[PDB]
């Protein structure tokens, strides 16, 4: 039953072409969310419709820690409106451009968060998340992972089909997307590779600035190891950034389930990983619920047919 | 500290 007024808006934490996030504090409970708001008007005409509604459902449907959970999605006259767990701890983007590189044990616990997420959707949903990347991948209050933006999702994924939509991001996509071959869930473990290497060496894999001279590297280079890395994360980084998806780590009908095996993730314990027993090795030191040190200045620093009925985009979570 | 990428679909 929920309208722009059930809620009062307090930060600017995010806003680029389509539209914007805002941390809000729902009047009837004292509770704070983040809240993705767009103009219907822009979305249609951006041609982001599909993709909204794919977010939607795959949020509504995703019960996850590691998952964004989605407490409402609503409209007005002019918006499409989700509120959703706001992550007090910031992008992984954020951490990772003021510290350089992360040891390969915090490395290894977002990665273990992130495969635990991944598996999940892959397996009990069906869904390929095709966009993982530095900027969005959150941190909650405690220090966990949290996914957002699965606008790039594909649904009714299983097993080994393909897919064919040249979308992502241009410096994390996967050989085989850039082939333009038909292409399998497989690519979320090229992302995963190319995330892992970022926390660990501090660089992408490939690199330049023109997305062109990039897709080059992308296909023909083989990645460089700086002399620091461990045998271990040397081996993981090898298998996930493996170009031929037959021939990737997590590649095969195992899916995920691969990339648990593998020695680096040795004495990560899978059961307590999803059940939230690790040790955080960072946690976000917040003052309050509204601290918002973790987010970019740009944003907090701001103060606060053509438009279709969406049908049955409203959704409550309850118990 | 790379600058910040921009998701695409076509
Ligand atoms: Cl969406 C969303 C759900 N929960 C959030 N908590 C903090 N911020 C959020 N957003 C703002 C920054 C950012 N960066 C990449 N995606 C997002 C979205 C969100
Ligand atoms: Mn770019």
């Amino acid at each position: 039953r929920v309208t722009m007024n059930e809620f009062e808006y307090l930060k600017l934490l995010g806003k680029g072409t389509f539209g914007k996030v805002i941390l809000v504090k729902e009047k009837a409970t004292g509770r704070y969310y983040a809240m993705k708001i767009l103009k219907k008007e822009v979305i249609v005409a951006k041609d982001e419709v599909a993709h909204t509604l794919t977010e939607n459902r795959v949020l509504q449907n995703s019960r996850h820690p590691f998952l964004t959970a989605l407490k409402y999605s609503f409209q007005t006259h002019d918006r499409l409106c989700f509120v959703m767990e706001y992550a007090n701890g910031g992008e992984l983007f954020f951490h990772l451009s003021r510290e350089r590189v992360f040891s390969e044990d915090r490395a290894r616990f977002y990665g273990a968060e992130i495969v635990s997420a991944l598996d999940y959707l892959h397996s009990e949903k069906n869904v390929v998340y095709r966009d993982l990347k530095l900027e969005n991948l959150m941190l909650d209050k405690d220090g966990h992972i949290k996914i957002t933006d699965f606008g790039l999702c594909k649904e009714g994924i299983k097993d080994g089909a393909t897919m064919k939509t040249f979308c992502g991001t241009p410096e994390y996509l996967a050989p085989e997307v850039l082939e333009d071959n038909d292409y399998g869930r497989a690519v979320d473990w090229w992302g995963l590779g190319v995330v892992m290497y970022e926390m660990m060496c501090g660089r992408l894999p490939f690199y330049n600035q023109d997305h062109e001279k990039l897709f080059e590297l992308i296909l023909m280079e083989e990645i460089r190891f700086p002399r620091t890395l461990g045998p271990e994360a040397k081996s993981l980084l090898s298998g996930l950034l493996k170009k031929d998806p037959k021939q990737r780590l997590g590649g095969g009908s195992e899916d995920a389930k691969e990339i648990m095996q593998h020695r680096f993730f040795a004495g990560i314990v899978w059961q307590h990983v999803y059940e939230k027993k690790l040790s955080p090795p960072f946690k976000p030191q917040v003052t309050s619920e509204t601290d918002t040190r973790y987010f970019d200045e740009e944003f907090t620093a701001q103060m606060i047919e053509r438009r279709p009925h969406f049908p049955q985009f409203d959704y409550s979570a309850s118990s | 500290g790379r600058p910040r990428t921009t998701s695409f679909a076509e």
